RNA sequence: GUCAAGUGAAGAAGCGCAUACGGUGGAUGCCUUGGCAGUCAGAGGCGAUGAAAGACGUGGUAGCCUGCGAAAAGCUUCGGGGAGUCGGCAAACAGACUUUGAUCCGGAGAUCUCUGAAUGGGGGAACCCACCUAGGAUAACCUAGGUAUCUUGUACUGAAUCCAUAGGUGCAAGAGGCGAACCAGGGGAACUGAAACAUCUAAGUACCCUGAGGAAAAGAAAUCAACCGAGAUUCCCUUAGUAGUGGCGAGCGAACGGGGAUUAGCCCUUAAGCUUCAUUGAUUUUAGCGGAACGCUCUGGAAAGUGCGGCCAUAGUGGGUGAUAGCCCCGUACGCGAAAGGAUCUUUGAAGUGAAAUCGAGUAGGACGGAGCACGAGAAACUUUGUCUGAACAUGGGGGGACCAUCCUCCAAGGCUAAAUACUACUGACUGACCGAUAGUGAACCAGUACCGUGAGGGAAAGGCGAAAAGAACCCCGGAGAGGGGAGUGAAAUAGAACCUGAAACCGUAUGCGUACAAGCAGUGGGAGCCUACUUGUUAGGUGACUGCGUACCUUUUGUAUAAUGGGUCAGCGACUUAUAUUCAGUGGCAAGCUUAACCGUAUAGGGUAGGCGUAGCGAAAGCGAGUCUUAAUAGGGCGUUU
RNA sequence: ACCCACUCCCGUUGAAAAGGUAGGGGAUGACUUGUGGAUCGGAGUGAAAGGCUAAUCAAGCUCGGAGAUAGCUGGUUCUCC
RNA sequence: GGGCUCAAACCACACACCGAAGCUGCGGGUGUCACGUAAGUGACGCGGUAGAGGAGCGUUCUGUAAGCCUGUGAAGGUGAGUUGAGAAGCUUGCUGGAGGUAUCAGAAGUGCGAAUGCUGACAUGAGUAACGACAAUGGGUGUGAAAAACACCCACGCCGAAAGACCAAGGGUUCCUGCGCAACGUUAAUCGACGCAGGGUUAGUCGGUUCCUAAGGCGAGGCUGAAAAGCGUAGUCGAUG
RNA sequence: AUGACGAAGUGGUUGAUGCCAUGCUUCCAAGAAAAGCUUCUAAGCUUCAGGUAACCAGGAACCGUACCCCAAACCGACACA
RNA sequence: UAAAAACACAGCACUCUGCAAACACGAAAGUGGACGUAUAGGGUGUGACGCCUGCCCGGUGCCGGAAGGUUAAUUGAUGGG
RNA sequence: UUGUCGGGUAAGUUCCGACCUGCACGAAUGGCGUAACGAUGGCGGCGCUGUCUCCACCCGAGACUCAGUGAAAUUGAAAUCGCUGUGAAGAUGCAGUGUAUCCGCGGCUAGACGGAAAGACCCCGUGAACCUUUACUGUAGCUUUGCACUGGACUUUGAG
C-alpha cells in the first residue's frame, strides 16, 4: 500500500493505541492482511485416473440412454438452419456432438446454436459429457474412444 | 516569542528554488522524484 | 470472494436486541450491553426453573401447615399420619384442598389423626 | 345526622417500558464512472530540427480543465464521412458556420511565446542584459540568421626556444538531458539468524554511481570426460538438498551425467554478419464501408416481460433502448477498403564497419596480500590481480582438484556472431469462481489536489433525483429572506435537487400502563390490578404493584463483584493465509510396479518415463548378498530376510 | 530605550505549547541589533549546561533496508455432540 | 437479626418432619457398545478450562443455470407468526423499486464486543466553563424586519517616544464604491480585513534595473579523487556598502 | 462640495540627539574593496577617427508604486495580552 | 523547573613546534595555523593580587641511551618424505 | 556530634571566636589570606510593617442571576445511602442491620484505591542506547623494516 513508512506518533505518552504504520491492516485504507497474489488452481490428475473417469462417464451415459450413436454425422453447407433440421430428425435439442474429426462446415453450423456443441474425441472433457442432455456420437468416434480408453 | 519561520523570499529562493536544486545532483534527484510523483508545485 | 458482514451482522444484533425488549436504558438499546443482559437473563431463567419447584413446594407446605393447624394438627404430624394411612395425595393438591375444599381437607386431616392414634 | 375508629382511590414536577409517527445519521442492498491481475500482440525509446516537465497566454461573455501557441479550442493539403456544428465542468443568452460538403476522424505539412540539458552572458525557472552579420527606418529602432561547453577531425597561425611543441582562431561532425523495469560494471551496509556473540549469516542483498541496448551479457574449448566418448553460448527440468563446505554451529551448496528449448558459425593472405543509402516485390499499421431476421396480445407509467404464432444464424449468453430483446438501435460473424505516412520481411547494388592486421610476452608460470570459484587455508587444484618477478615456441605449451609419472584432451595471452532468455513506464484487444465507493490505485469526484512541513517529504475527504428536468407556472405566510403550506409535474415528491434504498446509536411528539416511605449488576421466578383487541375469558398484546433469588462482561490468574486490565455508544472494517518441499490419516486410480518434469501438442486430451519412489539387505567402506557385519571363529551377538 | 531573566504572585483544558503584573540585572561593551553568507548528523557548533543544530537531541529530520527483531503484553469473530 | 432461660442453651434417648440440579416418578434428546444385515429394542452413560476427536449452520463468488422466480413486485429495510437441539430456516403485512437464486457440488477477503484496535456518526459532562488585557461609557437622531455594538450629533473616557505618522521585510487586493448577510466575526449586525460586481496603483530625478565590488558562491582550462565528485586559476556572480 | 475674491503674514528669544562633521583632539584594539571620477601614456590611429567648447534639436527605456506594517492584513493553527 | 561556589577571565606554569611548524579539516589536491615565524603558534593544567608552593621516580606515562637478551615480513642451510 | 569552651538570646542542632581527637585538610585537581565586587550561602541588628496575635472594613475583576453563543477531560451499564462483618485480604452494589418521600441550585472536597501519562523507583528480557577502561576482538592515524620507484663512485665489511 502507498505510504506508511513513518510511525504515526510516538510509542508512549499520547494516550493512543500504539501504531507502527497508517497502513496496518487494522486501519482503514491499510493493507490486506493476507493479500492474494495470482496463483494457479490446477490439480494433478493421473492419466489413468482421467481415463477411468471417462470410462465411468461413458458407461453411465449408455446406462442412462443419454448416448446416441449414429453411423455418420455430416452437414453439407455451413448453415445453422441445416443442422437444426438434422438434429430435429434425430429428436435432439440439447446435445453434444462427438466426431472423430470435427468438420469445418459442422463447426460453423453449430457455432451459434444455443445448446449444441461439436467436439473432437480428444476434446470431449468429463464436464461436457455430463452437462449436455444427450451425447450424439458417430461410429467412428466410438471406435476412437475404444482405442483411447481400451 | 520569536518562532522558527522568519520568512525571507530571497533566502527561500537561494536555499530551495529551482536553480538551487538544479545546481547539484541530489537536487536534480528531488526534481525527478517530485516530477515522478506528479507534484503541481516543483520548488519554492 | 469478498464477503460483506453487514446483512448477517445486522440480523444477529437485531435478534439479541429483540430479546432485550423491556429492559432498562442501554440494556434494551445498546447491543454489547443488551448481549450481557440477555445471557444473564438466560442464566437466571435456567436456575429459576429449579427454584420454581422449591418455591411452590414451600408455599404448599405452608398452606397445609395453616390448614392442618386449624384442624388440630401440625404439618409434620399430618404428613406422618398420611403415611401411616396410605394416602398419596401430594402437597400441590393438598394445598388446593386446604384453601378451596375445606370440608375435603378436614376429612383427610381426620383420616390422618385416626391413623396416628 | 354528630362523633370516633378502621380503610382508602384519583390528582406526576418529572421519570420508565411498550407501541405509532417523526428527526438525525448515512449503514445495507442494488448500481458504476474507476481500479486490480492476467493472456495475446505492438512498440521498445524521446532530446540541440530543443525532450520529459512546466509558466504565461489563447474563446462573445468570469474561472478552471482540455486543446492549441502572438497563425494560439487553432492555419494548409491529401483521404475518409454525409448533416449537423461552434470541446468539458455547465449551461444561458448572443453572433455565426454548413449539402459551393461544415463539425468530426486519419496521413502529411505550417506556425510553434517564455522556462527547462537550456546552449550569447547573467539569474531568485518561466526574468535581466547583450554582441556579430545582412537587410530597412530616421531617430531613440525593426526583420532574418548567428553567437554555450567539451570530444573528434581539419585548416590557419603560434611562445619560453633555432627547428618545434604547448597554446590561440575558424570550420565540420558528434555528445550532454529525461525515462518504471530488464542488462553489464564500480562502491557496498545494517537490522536479522546463529535462541548471547566476534568467524559465519543477512548478502554481493538494500542503496549510491557509471555505461549500453531493445534486449544486454556470453559465445565457437589452452572445455568436459575417462581410456568410452561429448562437442560454442544462453535458458528450462533433473541429478540433489546429493558430493562437498561450515565457530562441521546457524547455515551455504555443486558438478559429472541425462531430458528439453534453440541451433551457426566465421575470420586476422582479412570473412560471416551489422549499419546507411538506393532498389524488386510481399505483407502489416495508422481513417473507414456493408452487414440478416418480429408481429399480435395481457399487465403495466413505459415491454424487451405474459400468452400465441413466426423468421435469421459462419451473426445466440455484447452494450443500450421507459422492466428481462438473436430479429428496436449500435454492434457481432463474415466480406470489402487507403491519396498519404510508419514499420517488418524480402530481391538485387553501393560504399561504411566488422578491422585487432598478419596467430597473440611483461604474456603463461612464480612469491606476497586479497577476491571468486558451493569450497570459511584446508592436504587446496583452477580463475583473477594490488605489489614484486618472469618462460618456452608444436621436438613447445595448458588442463585432468595437493604432487609425481604415464595416458587422454585441448592450443591462452586477436577478434565478430542470430535464436531460444529478461523486463513493461507505454499502445491495442481479449479475459477474470478479482474489487465495487471504509473495497479497488493514495486518487471513480478538477488527487499527488486540499492540507501539513523551511525543506526533503507526508498526504486526505468527497459517487447515485427521475425513463425524461418534465427541476415545481401561479397563490399564501415570511425580511422583495431562510424555510414552509397549497397548486402543478411525474408511475412515484416521505423521488424536490445535501434528492435511490434509508439500518443503528442518538434526539423528540402522541397514547397505554407503572412511578414521590423507598435501598444495590436492574434481571429472573411468582404475581394483583389496569388498558387494548377479539376469541369475551383456561385468549392475545402492553404495562407491571408486591414478593423469592440474584455482586456485568472480557482478559489474566492459585484466586477477581473486585477498588486488577480493556471497552462512551452505534455502524462499517479488523487477525491461522499463500507458495514450495514433506510426513501421517482418510478417500480414489493403477499395481510388482506406480508416476512423470521441463517440454511438444488446432493444447485440461495425447505424447514425453530423463527422473523419483518401490521390488534387498548388511557394512565406515572395498565388497558380499537372503544374507551381511563384528571376530581367529562357519561360535555368540547386531541389523535384515517368512511379502 | 534595548538586551536579559533573580523573586513573588497569577496563569497551568493558559490571552500564551514558557506569558503577564509588580519588583530585578547589564545598559561604550567580552554590548545589542538588521541584512547577506559559512559550518550539520558519530557530524557541526559549544565563555562547557551533554547545551544547541526549525516547539524534535547521550547522536536531527525524511525516505528506503522494513512487515527489523519482540522467549514480552494485548486481541483472535457461527453452532452442536 | 428479632428475641430466647422447667429454652428457642447444654447433655442423653426417641419418634416425626423440612431440606439439593443427589435418588425415584413421568415425558423428551443424545453417546457408546450388543442384538439386530431393519424400523428399533437392551444396558450403561451424557459438569468441564487448556486441548484432542466428531457433526453442522450461515455469508460472497463459480457450475448446475440461455434454467427457475420476479413490476400481479427482486435484493435490501421494518413488524408479525411459525419450525427446528443450535448455528438458523420458512410464511406473511408494510416499506422498496430491479434484481434474486432452488438443489447438489466447488472455491473463499466466510461469521466480531473487546486488541488504551481503525474510520465515520452521535451521546455524557451541560446548556455547564468561557466569550482573550478592568482605557468606559451615556444620551439623541437616522436607517432598517429587527440596533447596546452601524452612521451622524452632543457629552464622557483612553493613548500620545504611541494605542500617532512613516520606510524596510513579510503578506498580496486585505485598498475604494455599489449591492448583500447564509457561512466567517467567540453575541446581534443594517456593520466588516466577510460574499458578489466594478473600479483603483501614472516617475529621467523615489526604489530597483543598469555600473562597482565585501563575505561568500559558481567556476573555462587546471590539479586531485573508485564513480558521484573535491578544490581552485582566468573569470563571473553576489548588498547589508 | 459648488467659483471668484481673500486681511495680517512681522520682530525678539530659545534651541537640538539634526547639519558643518568623511572636520578637530586623543587613544589603541590601528580602523572595507572596487568602480564611477581626474590625469598619464602603450599597442593602434594620423587630411581621418577621437577630443574640447559653443549653439540648435531631441531623448531618458523596463520593473515596483493600492493597502496593512508594535499589526485583526507579517511570524505565532485563532480577528491570539 | 538549576545564574551558582559552575564556565570564562587577566595572570601563572608545563609541554610541543625551526616553518612545507606542531596541530586540525580533508581518500587527495588543497585549506586553516598565517600572507604569522620561538617576545610566535598549538595543547594541557591553574586561575587577580599578597606570602608561598614541602617529601616520594617504586607503579604508569613521557624523555634520553643502546652493551646484552628477545623479536616481523623476508631468505632458505639442513633433514625427512 | 547538637564534640568542648567562650560570645551573642529568656531560651541558639544555625552563627561567630577558639581547641585539636584532621572517621576522611594540605600546597598550581594549588595552600593560606585578601581591598573591591556579587539578583551568591549562613548568622545578627536598626527601621519598617496585616508575616503574625487575628483578622475587620472598603474598591475593582470573577463567582451568582437574566438574555445570546457555546467547549473539555471522563464514561461497561446503573433504579449510584450509613454501619459492622465478609470477601483477590480497605465494599454504593455481598450478608446482617440501620436510616431514608421525589427533583434542583449555591457551596466544600472525605471517598468513588477520583481524571490525566501501558511507573520513571524496584526487578526481569540471554532488550536498546550512549559513556569508560590495563574486558575481548578489531581499526583510523602514527611508527619499523623488506621490495619497487632507485642510480654512479670511493672506502670499513664473509664465503668462493
Ligand atoms: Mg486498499
Ligand atoms: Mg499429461
Ligand atoms: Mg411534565
Ligand atoms: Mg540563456
Ligand atoms: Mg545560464
Ligand atoms: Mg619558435
Ligand atoms: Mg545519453
Ligand atoms: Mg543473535
Ligand atoms: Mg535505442
Ligand atoms: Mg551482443
Ligand atoms: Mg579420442
Ligand atoms: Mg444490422
Ligand atoms: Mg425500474
Ligand atoms: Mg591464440
Ligand atoms: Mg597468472
Ligand atoms: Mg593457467
Ligand atoms: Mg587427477
Ligand atoms: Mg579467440
Ligand atoms: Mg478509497
Ligand atoms: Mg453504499
Ligand atoms: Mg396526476
Ligand atoms: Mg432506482
Ligand atoms: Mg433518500
Ligand atoms: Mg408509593
Ligand atoms: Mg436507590
Ligand atoms: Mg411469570
Ligand atoms: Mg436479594
Ligand atoms: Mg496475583
Ligand atoms: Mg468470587
Ligand atoms: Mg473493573
Ligand atoms: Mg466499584
Ligand atoms: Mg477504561
Ligand atoms: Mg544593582
Ligand atoms: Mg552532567
Ligand atoms: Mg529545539
Ligand atoms: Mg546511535
Ligand atoms: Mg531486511
Ligand atoms: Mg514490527
Ligand atoms: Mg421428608
Ligand atoms: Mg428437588
Ligand atoms: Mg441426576
Ligand atoms: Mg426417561
Ligand atoms: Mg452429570
Ligand atoms: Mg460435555
Ligand atoms: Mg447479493
Ligand atoms: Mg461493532
Ligand atoms: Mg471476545
Ligand atoms: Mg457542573
Ligand atoms: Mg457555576
Ligand atoms: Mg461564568
Ligand atoms: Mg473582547
Ligand atoms: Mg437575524
Ligand atoms: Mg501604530
Ligand atoms: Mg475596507
Ligand atoms: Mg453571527
Ligand atoms: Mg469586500
Ligand atoms: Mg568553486
Ligand atoms: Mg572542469
Ligand atoms: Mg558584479
Ligand atoms: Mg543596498
Ligand atoms: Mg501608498
Ligand atoms: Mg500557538
Ligand atoms: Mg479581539
Ligand atoms: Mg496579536
Ligand atoms: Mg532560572
Ligand atoms: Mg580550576
Ligand atoms: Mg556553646
Ligand atoms: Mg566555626
Ligand atoms: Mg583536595
Ligand atoms: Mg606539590
Ligand atoms: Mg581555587
Ligand atoms: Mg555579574
Ligand atoms: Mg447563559
Ligand atoms: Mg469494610
Ligand atoms: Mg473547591
Ligand atoms: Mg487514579
Ligand atoms: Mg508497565
Amino acid at each position: 500500500v502507498s505510504g506508511g513508512g513513518k510511525k504515526p506518533w510516538r510509542q508512549k505518552g499520547t494516550g493512543r493505541a500504539r501504531a507502527g504504520t497508517i497502513r496496518s491492516p487494522i486501519w482503514r485504507g491499510g493493507g490486506t492482511t493476507f493479500a492474494a497474489k495470482p496463483r494457479s488452481h490446477e490439480q494433478k490428475l493421473n492419466k489413468k485416473m482421467y481415463r477411468a473417469a471417462l470410462r465411468s462417464i461413458l458407461a453411465e451415459l449408455v446406462r442412462l440412454d443419454r448416448l446416441v450413436v449414429v453411423a455418420d454425422f455430416a452437414v453439407d453447407a455451413p448453415k445453422t438452419k441445416g443442422l437444426v433440421a438434422k438434429l430435429d430428425t434425430l429428436g435432439l435439442k440439447d446435445v453434444l456432438i462427438v466426431t472423430d474429426g470435427v468438420d469445418e462446415n459442422l463447426y460453423l453450423a453449430a457455432r451459434n446454436l444455443a445448446h449444441v456443441d461439436v467436439r473432437d474425441v480428444q476434446g470431449s472433457d468429463p464436464v461436457s459429457l455430463i452437462a449436455y442432455d444427450k451425447v450424439l456420437v458417430t461410429v467412428s468416434a466410438v471406435k476412437k474412444f475404444e482405442e483411447l480408453l481400451g | 516569542m520569536k518562532r522558527t519561520f522568519q520568512p525571507s523570499t530571497l533566502k527561500r529562493a537561494r536555499v530551495h528554488g529551482f536553480r538551487a536544486r538544479m545546481a547539484t545532483k541530489n537536487g536534480r534527484q528531488v526534481l525527478s522524484r517530485r516530477r515522478a510523483k506528479g507534484r503541481k508545485r516543483l520548488t519554492v | 470472494a469478498r464477503v460483506k458482514r453487514g446483512v448477517i451482522a445486522r440480523r444477529r444484533h437485531k435478534k439479541i436486541l429483540k430479546l432485550a425488549k423491556g429492559y432498562y436504558g442501554a440494556r434494551s438499546r445498546v447491543f454489547r450491553v443488551a448481549k450481557q443482559a440477555v445471557i444473564k437473563a438466560g442464566q437466571y431463567a435456567y436456575r429459576d426453573r429449579r427454584q420454581r419447584k422449591r418455591q411452590f413446594r414451600a408455599l404448599w407446605i405452608a398452606r397445609i401447615n395453616a390448614g392442618a393447624r386449624q384442624n388440630g394438627l401440625s404439618y409434620s404430624r399430618l404428613i406422618a399420619g398420611l403415611k401411616k394411612a396410605a394416602i398419596e395425595i401430594d402437597r400441590k393438591v393438598l394445598a388446593d384442598l386446604a384453601v378451596n375444599e375445606k370440608a375435603a381437607f378436614t376429612a383427610i386431616v381426620e383420616k390422618a389423626k385416626a391413623s396416628l392414634a
